[PDB]
RNA sequence: GAGCCAGCGAGUCUAACCUUGGCCGAGAGGUCUUGGUAAUCUUGUGAAACUCCGUCGUGCUGGGGAUAGAGCAUUGUAAUUAUUGCUCUUCAACGAGGAAUUCCUAGUAAGCGCAAGUCAUCAGCUUGCGUUGAUUACGUCCCUGCCCUUUGUACACACCG
């Protein structure tokens, strides 16, 4: 059963599912000092989901933690309060 | 009296003048008319391979027909709508009156 | 808009229907791992027992799965339109079922022990392991074992 | 009776007639207005041509198109080409002919197809492939 | 200055009439809704379960206000979709035909459509007297 | 328990009728006497009478030979032995109870299977 | 006897033949004229079927 | 979920084809009427890709839907080696593919559907038609073919001589 592949696998980390105290905080106090907040800049530097990503995005925009450029589906596009 | 006078032939140039003639005709014994509605040209197509066997290159083929369809609508007494269908009978050419 | 504190009862795992049921996914994804109910069904009961179906599956409450799990194994008694079950008008006992886990694969070897013991064609091409809804062999499944 | 011209613009297969008459100033698309035209980046481009001469030349005439045929982006240009050529109608037959070159040379610098249909048409299809250039396959063996 | 279905964009202008739906509560909703999916070509029912009734009744509202008449037979065409047939190609499939006649039944209960003519549905009086009201309403919003 | 084929069981079904019997049957059952009232089976089912008679108990019956391979198994001929035609032969099955709402066709197979080798 | 000849045609492939050569292969079906498909190709000029793209 | 737009075409009378609309049914389908021998009616063939908002969140995963089990319908004298369609369930290989190799120069390639042909039923096929629409080149004889010139010939059913 000759394959002429070699098919190796990946790391396949653990990003977070639900959204708990220590990961709320770290998003109150990181997400200034990004120029640029996104969904999946999120999911690179704080380990959770585009499910997480999307709601926390949407949360921030009325209270007051992140400017948007662009709200069109599927890409998100916000910047720093100064 | 609304008499229609339908023509439905393959030939263009047959069809034209036997269209031209009842048009013509028609204002000698000064009728209003609607002057030729000219349908749209249908193309019957029929496409088939061009060798017998199954053999070869597969070359098909399209064979076509056109038929050209106009109607003109006339009102007149009944002496004319004798004469006017009696004479220019083209052949290939297909005439056929309704009235109404 | 709304973020909210998930609490340390949590289960990364949960058990119904003897099946490893793994969490942190939505409930009604999260219960197609068990065998004999898919994503259809799967909505169905979920929305019969009135549960929040945004919830992931290791965050819902104990009383909540335990009602799912009755709803799925008598689904006609709460108004499940019964055209929607996998094994209805079954062949000796005449009613709906709905086989889950276990049931869909041992009812499933049974049926097939029928046409088996009384030689119909389906079964003996079944005891060969070739195809039984007439498909052509000549040339696909070549490797299939 | 009222001072009123009719153009169209094509596309592909699309074909946009538009009245132009005089009036309040409204250039309407199917009865609904200019700026409700569904594919939103192509909306844009259809505000191009009165965005290139200036709103001011649209106060007092007032603008209807209809719109059959063809796709959707198709249906955008030969909205477009109806409008920008109605308005170089409209100032031909009645305003002088200086305010019809200076709108025509903007246009025409702009963009070609603003004045001028594409002549692009399709290709028939051939027997032996599915296209009009492909083949299907050749195998040798 | 008179303004009308037409003149507001259509996505939100059906949302906005489906949330007075909502809060009007008097559709008559057929009552294997959440059981349907609502088209033969269709993988799943609707995500947002808890209307989709109201928001097709929105949808189909605009329509008549839109054409002439309109039948059953055309809103399937208008709402189905490519049906994936497993391993074959796609393929055009009507949708639910109950779905667009029960809603076509249940607007002639509030009295926005009525029966036309010529056969079909057309929009009353009624209809063509809130639609506009709403589409005051919609378009302010911004404003 | 003995068979009960659908929740009815053998002492209504060996002799009930063969018309309340489709009215338990599933779909492609239902929809062949939906239409079509042939003498085929007519024919068919008097000759099987005549074989039940001349068998006693602890006989089983003469074998009845048949080409039709479309005829459903009705609860009339169960405990009988039919000649099924394949092709070219006349294959011999018993009639059990459990094969009911099936052609003769299924048990009387129309190829060899291959070996190769 | 009366079952000579007694099998229904009233579909299918032998149900139909060519009007000319009385064959079953290559029918061609269209606007009703009923000819295979090498004797329509044998008879499409006298017909009014001409060649021009 | 919502928007929402083509073109090529086919269609029954001494027959029952294309089917609108109303009603029943989750569906596939059933039933009552109607229009059409056709630029008139099906039919704006409201096609799909696409567009806008939402759930998913790198997981052989809500990718993929093969292979199996039960039912409901449709065509047909008949459907078992499942005709086809629908529902539910089961949910495999496959993580872009070695040596090899095909087609192509603008509305073209490629994507995406529809009609027609075969057709009682059945399209993953073909013939056409539209929809969306690139990159690259505007050369050369390097490879593979074909043609020509010069040349040698003891060949001429002609180098398989
Ligand atoms: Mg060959
Ligand atoms: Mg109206
Ligand atoms: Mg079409
Ligand atoms: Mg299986
Ligand atoms: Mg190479
Ligand atoms: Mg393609
Ligand atoms: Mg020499
Ligand atoms: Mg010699
Ligand atoms: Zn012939």
């Amino acid at each position: 059963k000759k394959k002429w592949s070699k098919k190796s696998m990946k790391d396949r980390a653990q990003h977070a599912v639900i959204l708990d105290q220590e990961k709320y905080d770290r998003i109150l106090k990181e997400v200034p000092t990004y120029r640029y907040v996104s969904v999946s800049v999120l999911v690179d530097r704080l380990k959770i989901g585009g499910s997480l990503a999307r709601i926390a995005l949407r949360h921030l925009e009325k209270e007051g933690i992140i400017k948007p450029i662009s709200k069109h589906s599927k890409q998100a596009i916000y910047t720093r309060a100064t | 009296i609304k008499i229609r006078i339908t023509l439905t032939s393959t030939k263009v140039k047959q069809l034209e003048n036997v269209s031209s003639n009842i048009v013509k005709n028609a204002e000698q014994h000064n009728l209003v008319k609607k002057g030729p509605v000219r349908l749209p040209t249908k193309v019957l197509k029929i496409s088939t391979r061009k060798t017998p066997n199954g053999e070869g290159s597969k070359t098909w083929e399209t064979y076509e027909m056109r038929i050209h369809k106009r109607y003109i609508d006339l009102e007149a007494p009944v002496q004319i709508v004798k004469r006017i269908t009696q004479i220019t009978i083209e052949p290939g050419v297909d005439v056929e009156v309704v009235v109404a | 808009s709304l973020v909210v504190q998930e609490q340390g009862s949590f289960q990364h795992i949960l058990r119904l229907l003897n099946t490893n049921v793994d969490g942190n996914i939505k409930i009604v994804y999260a219960l197609t791992t068990i065998k004999g109910v898919g994503r259809r069904y799967s909505n169905l009961v979920c929305k019969k027992a009135d549960v929040d179906l945004h919830k992931r599956a290791g965050e819902l409450t104990q009383e909540e799965l335990e009602r799912i799990v009755q709803i799925m194994q008598n689904p006609t008694h709460y108004k499940i339109p019964a055209w929607f079950l996998n094994r209805q008008n079954d062949i000796t006992d005449g009613k709906d079922y709905h086989t889950l886990a276990n049931n869909v694969e041992s009812k499933l070897r049974d049926d097939l022990e029928r046409l088996k013991k009384i030689r119909a064609h389906r079964g003996i091409r079944h005891f060969w392991g070739l195809r039984v809804r007439g498909q052509h062999t000549k040339t696909t499944g070549r490797r299939r074992a | 009776a009222v001072p009123s011209v009719q153009t169209f613009g094509k596309k592909k297969s699309a074909t946009a007639v538009a009245h132009v008459k005089a009036g309040k100033g409204l250039i309407k698309v199917n009865g609904s207005p200019i700026t409700l035209v569904e594919p939103e980046i192509l909306r844009f481009k259809v505000y191009e041509p009165l965005l290139l001469v200036g709103l001011d030349k649209f106060s007092n005439i007032d603008i209807r198109v209809r719109v059959t045929g063809g796709g959707h982006v198709s249906q955008v240009y030969a909205i477009r080409q109806a409008i920008a050529k109605g308005l170089v109608a409209y100032h031909q037959k009645y305003v002088d002919e200086q305010s019809k070159n200076e709108l025509k040379k903007a246009f025409t610098s702009y963009d070609r197809t603003l004045l001028i249909a594409d002549s692009r048409r399709p290709e028939p299809k051939k027997f032996g492939g599915k296209g009009a250039r492909s083949r299907f396959q050749k195998s040798y063996r | 200055p008179g303004v009308s279905v037409r003149d507001v964009a259509a996505q939100d202008f059906i949302n906005a009439y489906a949330s007075f739906l909502q809060r009007q509560g008097k559709l008559e909703v057929p009552g294997y809704v959440d059981i349907v999916k609502t088209s033969s070509g269709n993988e799943m029912p609707p995500q947002d379960a808890e209307g989709w009734f109201y928001k097709r009744a929105a949808s189909v509202a605009r329509h008549i206000y839109m054409r002439k008449q309109v039948g059953v037979g055309k809103l399937n065409k208008l709402y189905g979709g490519a049906k994936s047939r497993g391993v074959r190609p796609y393929k055009h499939i009507d949708a639910s035909g109950s779905i667009n006649r029960k809603v076509l039944q249940a607007l002639e209960k509030i009295g926005i459509v009525e029966i036309s003519p010529k056969g079909g549905r057309r929009i009353s009086e009624n209809g063509q007297r809130d639609l506009d009201r709403i589409a005051a309403q919609t378009l302010e919003e911004d404003e | 328990k003995t068979h009960s084929y659908r929740g009815v069981d053998l002492e209504k079904l060996l002799e009930m009728s063969t018309e309340d019997f489709v009215k338990l049957a599933p779909a492609r059952v239902r929809r062949r006497f939906a239409r079509g009232m042939t003498s085929k089976p007519a024919g068919f089912m008097k000759k099987l009478r005549a074989a039940k008679l001349a068998a006693p108990e602890n006989e089983k019956p003469a074998p009845v030979r048949t080409h039709m391979r479309n005829m459903i198994i009705v609860p009339e001929m169960i405990g009988s032995v039919v000649g099924i035609y394949n092709g070219k032969a006349f294959n011999q099955v018993e009639i059990r109870p459990e094969m009911l709402g099936h052609y003769l066709g299924e048990f009387s197979i129309t190829y060899t299977p291959v070996r190769h080798g | 006897e009366n079952v000579w000849f007694s099998h229904p045609r009233r579909y299918g492939k032998g149900s139909r033949q060519c009007r000319v050569c009385s064959s079953h292969t290559g029918l061609i079906r269209k606007y009703g004229l009923n000819i295979c498909r090498q004797c329509f190709r044998e008879k499409a000029n006298d017909i009014g079927f001409n060649k021009f793209r």
